[PDB]
RNA sequence: CCUCGA
DNA sequence: GTGTCAGTAGCTGTCACGGATGC
DNA sequence: GCATCCGTGAATCGAGGGT
């Protein structure tokens, strides 16, 4: 195992020497940020404080070394240096972590990164993203399987650029930007102009927990009133969505790739079976059933 | 009957128990550990029939603690006494108007004492603001109404633990002695047979070291444990030995880094553990303390501090129990028995109310200024010193302040119904300071316990990621001033029951054998069988002689909740929909006009009542004058009491809290009826929903699992239309380039937006507002060098921008109210504000396809579908019915309640009429004679595990009462002939037919349906924000991209993950490419990605991105 | 007083960019339908923000000739935007 | 392990107030440790993606 | 390495990243959609991409 | 399309030679002006304007200035993103 | 982080 | 400029598992 | 050479409210 960490410094060409440093680096501010409160007063990011602390104690460093400061003074400040920087990088790593104010263990450098509020798995595995919605699911028999019903008040902000587009084709309005008040005070003109820019354009539907790949299902929309989302009761064993208050994502594809890899890949008429087992879900599974 | 003693409507309970004791004051938790607290003539008249001798209040123990107050040298001495309260500072409404706290100033008697002068100056001496409880148990903190909710804490005493090892396979042993406040002492046995202790969570030093600090020899240590060879191998393993030795040793291992002086060890190694100032067991820890040991048994509660007698016969009774003993009498002691303690049983886990929650943080804050005090009375001279220089209250206020503010305790109060509030005011939290973490909560602490039982409810309890952490106080449950929570029993004598009501706690009930409620008793008070169902000691549920039965249940719903009790058929759901079932009916919404339900439990009307969101008269009188305003009461002596109604009231969650007084004028009234009833009430009875004709039938996929489908009867005669109520607020600040000013006068508006607000820029009263459309006008000035070259251009070619208060997206309603504060009329605002405007907006919602409704019993589901009138499946004479159940949904869950509240709700409507004649028949021989007739529309009770029988539904259902035509409608078994109204040909089949009681939850689509094509974006990660008041997306989460990439939709995934979410220059260039008509762009790199390698390099980490060639590429 | 870190603060936001991202479609399309000494004229004056004399000189005109043609320029541009419906 | 003594009524018959109260145990733990159950499953689940 | 940094002991891969001095290849699912490249499967490997 | 990412040990000399500036006084901002102090952990000699093109001392507050090394306080001027990228130090004694 | 919903 | 005693709160009511750390 | 003790891990999305 000593050779595992030995041999590495010396194939590779690196110095060991950069595992003790003589400079550390500084954060940009945009990721250290400052903001205020609506009281007038202000609240920062803990690394402030962190580096804040590095700083004071590295400055007081200078001090001693250039009073000449008994050595006990000067041996047992380098020694805070050292505390403080081992808590910018990894707080609480070795011994007692720096409390800030309320015994609150303040965040490192290193706790950006770890686990579901890391940088990783919160954002860069997992995005949230713009053109989606959510709302509750109810269950519409009259649907096909390959249809599914948004309401009309999210259909109309989903699409809202598309439909500013032909508002201003059709000379509903003068201007692009007088389109977008149109769709903004919801004039009357919309709900016709709508339906022609949802036409066959499909949507994902997505309900957590999205346990296996049938989770997401594509749909071809179709304006409903009301403000919930009209499912196809065939689809509720894959979601394994009850309807007792279960809501459900709606996104929106936008390249012409994403239509055709919903259309296809993703339509619910395309994924009948189940990928585990090979047996079927959207088959009758209970009302139906009975009436059979 | 049911309920007879405020003048309530006359109930009829199917009751075969008689119930000796009437339920108690809901909210005395909270009133009761708060009138302690300040000593109020109610709490010490209470305390004074209770027996108690020497009584202190909350103010008063604290004061006492910290008189008197000295120097190191005694010269000088401070003493507080005589708390007293002036009249309020402002009441109670107009604080939550004004964002000003509820408070009443404090007032104590101090006096310092000169012994170098032998003069003393007393005087009086304003402490602070104290926050005051309201009448309904509330706190008022900068406006918001807040609930301190009950903590259970681990109650001080000595706790002995035997664990089991890992690795060795032998069992262990451990001791606990948790004191009420300062340092914690654990000893234990470790896998060497060997004893030591550790102080303080400090170093495990050998249980002889402590010996050895307090003066005990060597010899005499082996002559008390010498029966035990792991203590004899414990002084032969110590390393070092004598007095000042091992003195020093703890001393180095618990304050390292000082000079270890023997009287500088010896002066702590006091104080910690037997002098008063840094250590305490209160009066409940010492009595703890004694019974475990049994010692002081007999001793007045007066040591608040351990001894080392307590010590040295802890030490006895661990060694003992680690080496198989099972009896131990303390040198002096009486014999009791060695066992472990539970910790988890309610005699050991404590209850801590508002006003010992409170304590705790006024004792922080005199504390904090008794340390100011010493310090400033050493530094003033000794003769100009008044109590006023002496005492600073900064520390005080500022920690009640700090608790309210921030505490897990002071939790905004849920504001949904009458009941939700209720029991708010009633939980028990495990959770908090002191307590313990929620990842540190395994699955023992949540599962119920047998010391539940009438103290805490197994049933209401969230279902989320804190179930059984939160409980809700059981009906007749009480606390103690201990911390302890009592419930009654029934004292039986000889075979005899007794109407001797005792509360014991539960260690005080496990010394005894309890019957079950429902046990057989004769009309003297014998029981008809031998044996009968008994709790036993240990949890242990055995059949017992009668002549053994020492207590019995006061009621059969002893050991429920408020809203528990409160399920009709409540002993035929399990307790995973009874569960729901309570929990929902906390998210009631208030209807516009509220009904009471046909099939109730009794508690309807004390929960109600003792919610405190009715008007009850204090006092008896007739009623002078009414209005719709207020309510004026001329009482029999002649004074006049005029109560004022709560109209339009927006709740904390948007519930309308509207009071409508009930009695006319000149109505005589007795005192202690409900002369007005609020939400969620109707003639003082708690109505969540409303009566609704179910058909029990699959109708076309509509009601497909769990679905619900209503008749369109409920939208066009607002049968389920609830009122709410939203707050909009915005100021006017000062800006670094002048003032933002509200006006009407707006840059670039029309005239006809504007045509709403009155000259202030203010929505008019009355004004109906879609989202989007301006509230208040406000118009903020921006500087020149924050401008676009195409905006400067497009001023050119063409210094205030909007920032209009406008209608959030989703929102709608009339504008009831406006509220405007200004800095120039006196109106006190934050620094930097100079005007605040907040825009009341009431919105009346109808029934709407998505809205959630729910049952009593957990039967929840969404409305999938309002059929017109007309196509509702209808009775034979010609009544549609109101709403469908799908039936798949019903016998899974196995919630039969519903079923049995089916039958009866119809039994209810009809009436019913019992064949007299030829005696009573036998199935209604139990029934009281008020059950054998019933009018149509006839209210009922169906007590928790009493009540209704299946047998006795039976024959309801056989009598009931023909319709006004003479026809029966519904059959013996309960169902009916239904017609479809769509086709016109009767159902094949008989279809179960009956009255359900529906509430409408605060789950509606009006508030949950979202949509976002673009908008807000987090400024460091630039991925859009979340939720939707903030306008925010959904979040494709790491499971939902694995479905993209399952799909192999590659694409889509990074489209996703670029041009939908952080590609800076993708995003703009998608939504040109939309307007335009052309395609969608390429994305680019995604701006978060940026931001991780600026990370990885701020830890000294250098990470490059090479080309194909290998050159790093920037 | 307060933590970024900490919960309880309000994370910063910026708004999007279609306002923005419009004016700027509407503005290059008046923008094409002008000459190319107008259109080298206000790309100078506003898009890189130099002075009267500064495009005087590097244009090799008059101190007039710069002023005058952004007189013409702005007012052909309201011309075409106002053709259109842009709002005043 | 199971209990020496049964819930011998059905919901039909109607509980006894012991008996719910007994009931509630299992009920209970079999809420707390489904979520339990899920944790773990969950995670196996992202160790073999 | 950033496969690895990802899925659980993140500081322990990222030393160890650093002293081996590691490059991480950019070819595969779980790094390509944390850049925001095509995924190498499905509709993105090259004989249909 | 970059195909390698490349980690390492960060050499003393890459910290100094990333650094715009070493971060010298350990203020942060004025919480009067909203102005960052200079050789704070927010110094716009070292990290960045605050503002588009908006030096400190207030000389170049135009586009004009593309590239311009403020003299009276040493900012540059380019737009506020770059306090996204640009890092700091602090030389240890 | 308090409460809550699938 | 400073000068007699002048001394945290809080807390352990999580656990399985592996391997470097340490007697 | 082995017992101890250190550090790592512990499901997904969503609403609303305080400091």
């Amino acid at each position: 195992k000593r050779l595992k960490v030995v041999a590495a410094f010396q194939q590779s060409g690196n110095s060991p020497m950069g595992m003790v440093l003589d400079a550390v680096p500084v954060i940009p501010p945009e990721l250290r940020p400052m903001v205020q409160l609506d009281g007038g007063r202000f609240a920062t990011s803990d690394l402030n404080d962190l580096y804040r602390r590095v700083i004071n104690r590295n400055n007081r460093l200078k001090r001693l070394i250039d009073l000449g400061a008994p050595e006990i003074i000067v041996n047992n400040e380098k020694r805070m240096l050292q505390e403080s920087v081992d808590a910018l990088f990894d707080n609480g790593r070795r011994g007692r972590p720096v409390t800030g104010p309320g015994n609150r263990p303040l965040k490192s450098l290193s706790d950006l990164l770890k686990g579901k509020q890391g940088r990783f798995r919160q954002n860069l595995l997992g995005k949230r993203v713009d053109y989606s919605g959510r709302s509750v699911i109810v269950v519409g028999p009259q649907l096909k399987l390959h249809q599914c019903g948004l309401p009309k008040l999210m259909a109309l902000e989903l699409f809202k650029p598309f439909v500013m587009k032909r508002l201003v084709d059709l000379n509903h309005a003068q201007n692009i930007k007088s389109a977008k008040r149109m769709v903004e005070r919801q004039r009357p003109q919309v709900w016709d102009v709508l339906e022609e820019v949802i036409a066959e354009h499909p949507v994902l539907l997505n309900r957590a927990p999205t346990l296996h790949r049938l989770g997401i299902q594509a749909f071809e929309p179709m304006l409903v009133e009301g403000k919930a989302i009209q499912l196809h009761p065939l689809v509720c064993e894959a979601f394994n969505a009850d309807f007792d208050g279960d809501q459900m994502a709606v996104h929106l594809p936008l390249s012409a790739e994403a239509q055709a890899e919903a259309r296809i890949l993703m339509l619910s008429s395309n994924n009948i079976l189940s990928p585990a087992s090979g047996r079927p879900l959207a088959m009758p599974r209970l009302d139906m059933v009975t009436g059979l | 009957s049911n309920n007879s003693v405020p003048g309530a409507p006359n109930r009829v309970s199917f009751a075969k128990l008689r119930e000796p004791l009437e339920v108690p004051g809901l909210l005395d938790v909270q009133t009761d550990s708060f009138e302690w607290l300040i000593g109020s003539p109610r709490w010490r008249e209470s305390a004074a029939e209770r027996g108690d001798v020497n009584p202190v209040g909350g103010l008063e123990e604290v004061l006492y603690e910290l008189s008197p107050i000295e120097d190191f040298s005694g010269s000088m001495s401070l003493s507080f006494s005589d708390p007293r309260f002036d009249d309020v500072k402002a009441p109670v409404d107009e604080c939550k108007d004004k964002d000003m706290t509820y408070a009443a100033p404090l007032f104590v008697t101090a006096e310092f004492i000169n012994n170098n002068t032998g003069e003393i100056k007393s005087q009086t001496v304003f402490m602070g603001d104290f926050p005051m409880m309201t009448e309904k148990g509330t706190f008022i903190i900068n406006g918001t109404e807040r609930v301190v909710v009950s903590q259970l804490v681990r109650s001080p005493g000595v706790y002995f633990d035997e664990t089991i090892d890992k690795s060795t396979d032998k069992t262990l042993h451990s001791v606990k002695v948790i004191p009420s406040r300062g340092a914690w002492l654990e000893f234990d046995v470790d896998k060497r047979d060997t004893v030591g202790v550790r102080i303080d969570r400090k170093r495990r030093q050998p249980v002889t070291v402590l010996l050895k600090a307090l003066g005990w020899t060597s010899e005499q240590i082996v002559e008390r444990f010498g029966f035990s060879e792991i203590m004899r191998s414990t002084l032969e393993k110590d390393n070092t030995v004598g007095t000042d030795e091992a003195l020093l040793d703890i001393y180095r291992k618990l304050r390292p880094g000082e000079p270890p002086t023997k009287e500088s060890a010896q002066t702590l190694l006091e104080n910690l553990f037997f002098k008063e100032k840094r250590y305490d067991l209160a009066r409940v820890g010492r009595y703890k303390v004694n019974k475990k040991l049994g010692l002081h048994v007999g001793e007045p509660i007066t040591s608040s501090t351990l001894t080392e007698e307590d010590v040295v016969a802890t030490i006895e009774y661990l060694v003992r129990l680690h080496e198989g003993q099972t009896t131990m009498t303390v040198p002096g002691g009486v014999e009791v028995p060695v066992e472990t303690d539970d910790i988890d049983h309610f005699g050991n886990r404590r209850l801590r109310t508002v006003g010992e929650l409170i304590q705790n943080q006024i004792r922080v804050g005199m504390s904090r200024m008794e340390r100011v005090v010493r310090e400033r009375m050493t530094t003033q001279d000794v003769e100009a010193i008044t109590p006023q220089t002496l005492i600073n209250i900064r520390p005080v206020v500022a920690a009640i302040k700090e608790f309210f503010g921030t505490s897990q305790l002071s939790q905004f109060m849920d504001q949904n119904n009458p009941l939700s509030g209720l029991t708010h005011k009633r939980r028990l939290s495990a959770l908090g300071p002191g307590g313990l973490s929620r990842e540190r909560a395994g699955l023992e602490v949540r599962d119920v316990h047998p010391s539940h039982y009438g103290r805490m409810c197994p049933i209401e309890t969230p279902e989320g990621p804190n179930i059984g952490l939160i409980g809700s106080l059981s009906v007749y449950a009480r606390v103690n001033p201990f911390g302890f929570i009592e419930t009654p029993y029934r004292k039986v004598v000889d075979g005899v029951v007794s109407d001797e009501i005792v509360y014991l706690t539960a260690d005080e009930e496990d010394r005894h054998v309890v019957a079950q409620a429902n046990s057989p008793i004769d009309a003297d008070g014998r029981f008809v069988e031998p044996r009968v169902l008994v709790r036993r000691k240990a949890g242990e549920v055995e059949y017992v002689p009668s002549s053994e039965v020492d207590y019995m249940d006061v009621s059969p719903r002893q050991m429920v909740s408020v809203a528990t009790a409160m399920i009709p058929f409540l002993e035929h759901d399990d307790a995973n929909r009874a569960l729901m079932g309570a929990n929902m009916q906390r998210q009631a919404v208030p209807l516009v006009r509220s009904e009471a339900p046909l099939v109730g439990t009794g508690m309807e009307l004390r929960a109600a009542i003792d919610a405190g969101d009715v008007v009850v008269a204090e006092e008896s009188g007739v009623i002078e004058e009414v209005s719709a305003d207020y309510i004026t009461v001329m009482h029999d002596n002649g004074t006049r009491r005029t109560y004022r109604m709560r109209k339009f009231a927006r709740s904390n969650h948007g519930t309308c809290a509207n009071q409508c007084p009930i009695v006319d004028a000149g109505d005589r009234v007795e005192a202690g009826q409900v002369i007005a009833d609020g939400p969620c009430t109707d003639d003082g009875e708690m109505a969540l929903g409303k009566n609704l004709l179910v058909a029990i039938m699959p109708w076309e996929g509509h009601n497909y699992e769990d679905a619900i489908i209503l008749s369109n009867r409920l939208v066009e005669e607002d049968v389920l239309t609830s009122i709410h109520i939203e707050e909009h607020e915005i100021d006017a600040r000062d800006t670094k380039l002048g003032a933002e000013e509200i006006t009407r006068d707006i840059p670039n508006i029309s005239d006809e937006v504007l045509a709403d607000l009155d000259e202030r820029g203010i929505v008019r009263i009355g004004a109906e507002v879609r989202d989007g459309d301006i509230l208040v006008g406000k118009v903020t000035p921006k500087g020149e060098t924050e401008l676009t070259p195409e905006e400067r251009l497009l001023r050119a070619i063409f210094e205030v921008r909007d920032t209009s208060l406008k209608v959030p997206h989703g929102e709608s309603g009339k504008v009831i109210g406006i509220r405007v504060f200004s800095r120039e009329d006196e109106d006190e605002l934050p620094a930097g504000v100079n005007e605040l405007v907040r825009v009341y907006v009431a919105q009346k919602r109808k029934i709407s396809d998505g809205d959630k409704l729910a049952g009593r019993h957990g039967n929840k589901g969404v409305i999938g579908k309002i059929l017109p009138v007309e196509d509702m499946p209808f009775l034979a004479d010609g009544t549609p019915v109101d709403i469908i159940l799908n039936t798949h949904g019903v016998p899974r869950r196995m919630n039969i309640g519903q079923i049995l509240e089916t039958h009866l709700g119809w039994c209810a409507h009809s009436g019913w009429k019992v064949d007299a004649a030829k005696g009573v028949p036998d199935w209604a021989a139990r029934l009281p004679d008020e059950l054998l007739e019933a009018q149509p529309n006839a209210i009922v009770s169906t007590p928790v595990f009493d009540g209704a029988q299946e047998a006795e539904l039976q024959g309801l259902l056989s009598c009931t009462l023909p319709n006004r035509d003479g026809d029966v409608l519904v059959d013996a078994d309960g169902k009916a002939m239904l017609f479809d109204g769509r086709s016109g040909e009767p159902f094949p089949y008989p279809v179960t037919v009956g009255y359900m009681y529906i509430m409408k939850l605060h789950h509606l689509v009006d508030d949950k349906i979202h949509a976002r094509s673009t908008g807000p974006y987090s400024m460091i990660t630039q991925q859009p924000l979340g939720g939707k008041a903030q306008f925010g997306g959904q979040r494709f989460g790491e499971m939902e991209c694995w479905a993209m990439q399952a799909y192999g939709a590659a694409y889509t995934l990074q489209e996703l993950l670029t041009i939908k979410s952080d590609d800076t220059v993708g995003r703009v260039k998608v939504y040109e490419a939309i307007v335009k008509g052309e395609n969608i762009p390429e994305p680019g790199i995604p701006e978060s990605f940026k931001v991780l390698l600026k990370e990885l390099q701020s830890l000294c980490l250098n990470v490059e991105v090479l080309s194909s060639d290998g050159a790093a590429i920037e | 007083v307060g933590s970024t870190d900490q919960s309880g603060t309000p994370e910063q936001s910026t708004p999007d960019e279609v306002n923005a991202a419009l004016d700027r479609l509407l503005i290059a399309d008046a923008l094409a339908q002008l000459s190319a000494e107008h259109r080298a004229v206000i790309q100078r004056s506003y898009y890189r923000g130099w002075s009267t004399a500064q495009i005087a000189t590097d244009l090799g005109i008059a101190e007039g000739t710069v002023k005058s043609r952004l007189h013409y320029a702005v007012r052909a541009l309201r011309l075409t935007l106002q053709e259109l419906g842009v709002t005043r | 392990e199971f209990i020496p003594r049964p819930v011998k009524s059905s919901f039909r018959e109607g509980l006894t107030v012991l008996e719910y109260f007994i009931n509630t145990h299992g009920a209970r733990k079999g809420l707390a440790d489904t979520a339990l159950r899920t944790a773990d499953s969950g995670y196996l689940t992202r160790r073999l993606v | 390495w950033l496969s690895a940094a990802s899925f659980q002991e993140t500081t322990r891969v990222l030393t160890d990243a650093a002293i081996n001095c590691r490059s991480d290849k950019l070819n595969g699912l779980k790094e390509n959609v944390i850049i925001g490249k095509l995924i190498p499967a499905g509709t993105g490997i090259n004989r249909y991409r | 399309f970059f195909d390698e990412l490349r980690i390492g040990l960060a050499t003393a000399e890459d910290i100094r030679q990333w650094s715009y500036g070493e971060v010298k006084k350990p203020e942060t901002i004025n919480y009067r002006t909203l102005k960052p102090e200079k050789d704070g952990l927010f110094c716009e000699k070292i990290f960045g304007p605050t503002r588009d093109w908006e030096c400190y001392c207030g000389k170049y507050k135009r586009v004009r200035f593309k590239g311009i090394i403020c003299e009276r306080c040493g900012v540059e001027v380019t737009r506020a993103k770059v306090r996204r990228e640009r890092m700091g130090h602090i030389e240890l004694a």
